[PDB]
Formats: structure tokens, C-alpha cells, sequence
């Protein structure tokens, strides 16, 4: 999940994207 | 400004920042 993606662990724009509509 | 630990609501805001007018989904228990 984005916690585990971005927060446990450092974000990327790729990432953050995935979850806009 | 999105390189870093985004926990909470700080990663919420990122969504809204980049997301724009499009939108986003949360989901902590995914």
C-alpha cells in the first residue's frame, strides 16, 4: 500500500500518480 | 517535494498537490 510505498519507505513521483483518479 | 517519508496527513496533501483537479484515492489498509 501507498503507507508501505511512501511512508515506511521514501516516495516517488511514479507512486504518488498511481493513486490520482 | 515528494522524495522524502510522507506519513499522515503529509502525505495526504502531497495527493492533493500533484493529483490537482483530478483527484486522488487514500488508502492506509490497502
Amino acid at each position: 500500500g501507498i503507507v508501505e510505498q511512501c511512508c515506511t519507505s521514501i516516495c516517488s513521483l511514479y507512486q504518488l500518480e498511481n493513486y490520482c483518479n | 517535494f515528494v522524495n522524502q517519508h510522507l506519513c499522515g496527513s503529509h502525505l495526504v496533501e502531497a495527493l492533493y498537490l500533484v493529483c490537482g483537479e483530478r483527484g486522488f484515492f487514500y488508502t492506509p489498509k490497502a
